[PDB]
C-alpha cells in the first residue's frame, strides 16, 4: 500500500508585505520515502531551498521540511512542487494567505 | 566445526612477528579475539561486528586484525613481548547487539614469548612401576610418570595401553609444579598416574606407555648452543606388566 | 560497566550443593552469562539471566537480582566433572561484555573406604630419582609442598577407576638424594594416624 | 516533567536507486542520531548530544550499526522470498519507551512491511503479533528464543527508560523548556496558534456551552525555527448569532478566546 504525499504551503510567522519571512513547505504521510521537492516563485524553481532530514513517523509514512527565507509582495507568487511515485504528474501546491 | 583456532601452543622470541589463525563454520556475523590472563577476567583485544568491519577492544596494542571474510578472523602480533605471554581465545556469535547471544569458543592458543630462547627444555620422561605392597594390601596397581625439567609449560601428557590412549583410571596435575619456585624462569614437573586392577598389571603382555608432547622451537628457530635443540617432540616411557 | 565480582576459589564435597556468587557494578544491564571452563580448554555457555528470578536447566540453576545487583550459579548434587571453572559476564549499556576473573571450583570426591598409606615404587633404570606415592587417604587430608628443595611433592588427584566405580586420591613425592626415604617424605603433611607405611 | 519519548527507527529498502538502510533516533520531535548506508557512521543531531558524548560512544555505535545494516538486509531477503515479491520493498523497525508525567512508563517495539504493520512486540505477554501468515512465521521462530524475548522486555522497561533520562538531562534547555502560543482569531471562523513548544497542543472551538464535532482540525507544524503551529476552523450559521470560543491547552494551561 502506498500513499500519496500531504502537502502544505506556510509562513514561518504571520506574513506581511516588506517583513522578511520563510516559506515553509511541509510534505508528510507518504510512502515510501523518494521524494523530490522544489519550491516555485512566480512558477520557477529556488536555488536557495534548505531541506531537513528525512523523518520517520509511527504510523511508518515519512516527512520533510523544506524552507526558504523570503519576502512576500502582492506580486509574487509561491508554490511548492512535490513529485513521489503516487502521483501521475508533478503535484504544485500553491502558498495561500 | 564450531570455532577452529591454531596454532595450540607457540613460543616466540622477543621481537618476533606472529598470526594466529581463525575460522567458524557456523555462519556467525560476529568475531571475537581475547586474552586470558591469570587472576582477572577474559580482556577483548580486537572484535569484529560482522563481515566488513573491525574495531578495538579494551587492549588493542601491540595487536592489529584482520576480519578476511565471514568465517575467518585472525590475530596479527606486530612485535612479540614479554607480557603478550597469555592464553589467547577466540570466540563468535551469530550478532553482536543480539543481547541473550552466547559466544562460542576455540580451543585457545598458548603464547609464551621469552627474551631468548637458552632456557627452553623439552621434558624428561620416566614410569616407575607398582608398588608389590599396593599389589598385596589393595589388589590394585599404580604407575607412575614423571615428565621433569621442561621449559615453557606446553606439554600433553598421555597413557596408552597396548598402543590404545586410556582415560580411565588417569590423574594428571591440573598445574605443573615449579621446580624452583623462586625463580622466574624456573623450568616444571608434572606427575601422572595410571591405576589398574592387580590382575590386569599381572598379565606379563600387558603393554604401559606415559606420552608426553613437547611444544617448542620449529626449523626457522635458530639455535646456538651446546646442547640439543629443543624442538617439537614426543618423549615417552614404557613398562609392561610383571608375574 | 566497570567492575564484576567473583570469588576466586570455591571447594565443596561430592554429591552437595554449590552456589557460586558474583555481584556486578556496571553502565547498564543487558543481561548475564555464566561460562563454564574446564582447564586446558574453552568455556561454554551455561546461562543466561536478564529478568529477576531463578531458571532451572538441569542441576544448574541460575539466579538473578537487578535491583542488588548479584546473580548465582548453584550446582546441585555435585558430581568430580563439575571441577571447572566458572566464568560470569555482564553485558552493559553499549552490549560490551564485562568478565569476572572466574570462580575455579575444586570437588573433593566421597571416599567410602578409607585405606591411607604410602608407597615406593620401584625405581626406573632411566632414571635417577626414587618415586613415592602417597595413595588411598580421604578427601579431608591436604598435601602441604616440600620443606627440602631437592625434594619435589605435586597436590593430590583424584582418579576414577570406572569399571570398579572406585575413586581415590594420591600424591606423589620425588628426589634424587641418598636420603630419600619414603618414610620421610611426606612429614611436612599432616597424614592420617592409620597411615600403612609398609617396610622398605 | 511533561511526558517524553525516546524512539529508534531503522529503514530498509530492497532495490534502492539513495541509501538501502538509514538509521535515526529522535527524543521527542527531536532528531538526536543518524546512521546510514551511505556515510556508515553514527553521527549526532543536535549539539546536545555531540556536546556530551565522548568519540567512543560514536566508534562503538557506528560497529554495532554496521552489523544492524547487514541483519537487516538479510531479514528483508528473508521477506521478500516469502511473500514471494518482486522489486523494491521496505522493512521497518521502531523500539522506544515514554517516559509519562505521573513517573508510570510504556514500552514498544514494531517491524513493517511496505510501511504496514508486520510483528507487534507485547512486552507484558512475551510474545509477538503478526499481521499475516509470513510475520506468523517469523514469530515461532522469535518466540521459540525466551532468553530474546526477556531480554527485549527489560531493555525496553529499563535500559531505554534510563537512556531518555540520560538525553532529557542532555538537553533539557531545549527539550524541558516552554514557548506558550500566540493564539488569533481569523475570518467561518478560524483559531490560528503559533510560536509554541512542545508541539503537543489541543485545540477545540465551543458553541455556548457545548463542545461542537463539525470542527475542522490544522495539523501542527514544524515553523523552522524550533516552534510549532496550528490552527483548528468550524462555520459560523448565518441565521442565528452563537457564542463561539477558541480554546486552547498547552502544557498545563488553558486559554479561551470568545467572539
Amino acid at each position: 500500500i502506498q500513499r500519496t504525499p500531504k502537502i502544505q504551503v506556510y509562513s514561518r510567522h504571520p506574513a506581511e508585505n516588506g517583513k522578511s519571512n520563510f516559506l515553509n513547505c511541509y510534505v508528510s504521510g507518504f510512502h515510501p520515502s523518494d521524494i523530490e521537492v522544489d519550491l516555485l516563485k512566480n512558477g520557477e524553481r529556488i536555488e536557495k531551498v534548505e531541506h531537513s532530514d528525512l523523518s520517520f513517523s509511527k504510523d511508518w509514512s515519512f516527512y520533510l521540511l523544506y524552507y526558504t527565507e523570503f519576502t512576500p509582495t502582492e506580486k509574487d507568487e509561491y508554490a511548492c512542487r512535490v513529485n513521489h511515485v503516487t502521483l501521475s504528474q508533478p503535484k504544485i501546491v500553491k502558498w495561500d494567505r | 566445526a564450531g570455532v577452529t583456532q591454531t596454532p595450540k601452543f607457540q613460543v616466540l622470541k622477543t621481537g618476533q612477528s606472529m598470526t594466529l589463525q581463525c575460522a567458524q563454520d557456523m555462519n556467525h556475523n560476529s568475531m571475537y579475539w581475547y586474552r586470558q590472563d591469570p587472576g582477572m577476567g577474559l580482556r577483548l583485544i580486537y572484535y569484529s561486528a560482522s563481515e566488513g568491519t573491525t574495531d578495538k577492544g579494551e587492549v588493542p596494542n601491540g595487536y592489529n586484525v584482520s576480519r578476511l571474510n565471514k568465517r575467518e578472523f585472525s590475530l596479527r602480533l606486530e612485535s612479540a613481548a614479554p607480557s603478550q605471554t597469555s592464553v589467547y581465545f577466540c570466540a563468535s556469535s551469530v550478532w553482536t547487539g543480539e543481547g541473550s547471544g552466547e559466544l562460542f569458543f576455540g580451543e585457545g592458543s598458548r603464547l609464551t614469548v621469552l627474551e631468548d630462547l637458552k632456557n627452553v627444555f623439552p621434558p624428561e620422561v620416566a614410569v616407575f612401576e607398582p608398588s608389590e605392597a599396593e599389589i598385596s594390601h589393595t589388589q590394585k596397581a599404580t604407575l607412575v610418570c614423571l615428565a621433569t625439567g621442561f621449559y615453557p609449560d606446553h606439554v600433553e601428557l598421555s597413557w596408552w595401553v597396548n598402543g590404545k590412549e586410556v582415560h580411565s583410571g588417569v590423574c594428571t596435575d591440573p598445574q605443573p609444579l615449579k621446580e624452583q619456585p623462586a625463580l622466574n624462569d624456573s623450568r616444571y614437573a608434572l606427575s601422572s598416574r595410571l591405576r589398574v586392577s592387580a590382575t590386569f598389571w599381572q598379565n606379563p603382555r600387558n603393554h604401559f606407555r606415559c606420552q608426553v608432547q613437547f611444544y617448542g622451537l620449529s626449523e626457522n628457530d635458530e639455535w646456538t648452543q651446546d646442547r640439543a635443540k629443543p624442538v617439537t617432540q614426543i618423549v615417552s616411557a614404557e613398562a609392561w606388566g610383571r608375574a | 560497566g566497570q567492575n564484576i565480582d567473583q570469588p576466586t576459589e570455591m571447594t565443596a564435597t561430592e554429591g552437595a550443593i554449590v552456589q557460586i556468587n558474583c555481584t556486578y557494578q556496571t553502565s547498564g544491564f543487558n543481561g548475564l552469562f555464566w561460562y563454564q571452563q574446564h582447564a586446558g580448554e574453552a568455556p561454554t555457555f551455561l546461562s543466561y539471566n536478564v529478568l529477576d528470578g531463578l531458571e532451572e536447566k538441569g542441576r544448574f540453576s541460575s539466579f538473578l537480582s537487578r535491583s542488588k545487583g548479584y546473580s548465582y550459579l548453584l550446582l546441585k548434587e555435585l558430581q568430580m566433572k563439575d571441577s571447572a571453572s566458572y566464568l560470569c559476564a555482564v553485558k552493559d549499556s553499549n552490549y560490551q561484555l564485562i568478565w569476572g576473573a572466574g570462580t575455579k571450583l575444586i570437588i573433593k570426591p566421597d571416599i567410602q573406604n578409607p585405606d591411607p598409606a604410602v608407597y615406593q615404587l620401584r625405581d626406573s633404570k632411566s632414571s635417577d630419582k626414587s618415586v613415592c606415592l602417597f595413595t588411598d587417604f580421604d578427601s579431608q587430608t591436604n598435601v602441604s609442598q616440600s620443606k627440602d628443595s631437592d625434594v619435589y611433592i605435586t597436590d593430590k588427584c583424584v582418579l576414577d577407576m570406572r569399571s570398579m566405580d572406585f575413586k581415590s586420591n594420591s600424591a606423589v613425592a620425588w628426589s634424587n638424594k641418598s636420603d630419600f626415604a619414603c618414610a620421610n617424605a611426606f612429614n611436612n603433611s599432616i597424614i592420617p594416624e592409620d597411615t600403612f607405611f609398609p617396610s622398605p | 516533567m511533561r511526558t517524553h519519548s525516546l524512539r529508534y527507527f531503522r529503514l530498509g529498502v530492497s532495490d534502492p536507486i539513495v541509501p538501502e538502510f538509514i538509521s535515526v533516533g529522535y527524543v521527542d520531535s527531536h532528531p538526536i542520531t543518524t546512521y546510514d548506508s551511505v556515510t556508515r557512521q553514527k553521527e549526532p543531531r543536535a549539539p546536545w548530544m555531540a556536546e556530551n558524548l565522548a568519540p567512543d560512544h560514536w566508534e562503538r555505535y557506528t560497529q554495532l550499526l554496521r552489523g544492524w545494516q547487514q541483519m537487516f538486509k538479510v531479514e528483508l531477503k528473508r521477506l521478500q522470498r516469502h511473500y514471494n515479491h518482486s522489486g523494491s520493498h521496505t522493512y521497518q523497525r521502531m523500539i522506544g519507551c515514554e517516559l509519562l508525567e505521573d513517573g508510570s512508563t510504556t514500552g514498544f517495539l514494531q517491524y513493517a512491511y511496505d510501511g504496514q504493520d508486520f510483528l507487534i512486540f507485547n512486552k507484558d505477554t512475551l510474545s509477538w503479533l503478526a499481521v499475516d501468515n509470513v510475520a506468523h512465521t517469523i514469530k515461532q521462530a522469535w518466540e521459540a528464543n525466551q532468553h530474546e524475548l526477556l531480554y527485549q522486555k527489560n531493555w525496553l522497561e529499563e535500559e531505554c527508560i534510563a537512556w531518555l533520562k540520560r538525553f532529557l538531562e542532555y538537553g533539557k534547555d531545549t527539550l524541558q523548556r516552554t514557548e506558550p502560543p500566540l493564539v488569533r482569531v481569523n475570518r467561518a471562523l478560524f483559531c490560528k496558534a503559533h510560536g509554541f513548544y512542545p508541539p503537543e497542543i489541543y485545540m477545540t472551538w465551543m458553541k455556548n456551552g457545548e463542545e461542537i464535532q463539525e470542527i475542522d482540525y490544522g495539523d501542527i507544524l514544524p515553523s523552522g525555527d524550533g516552534t510549532y503551529q496550528a490552527w483548528a476552523s468550524i462555520e459560523l450559521d448565518p441565521q442565528s448569532s452563537n457564542l463561539y470560543s477558541c480554546h486552547v491547552e498547552h502544557s498545563g494551561v488553558h486559554m479561551v478566546l470568545q467572539v
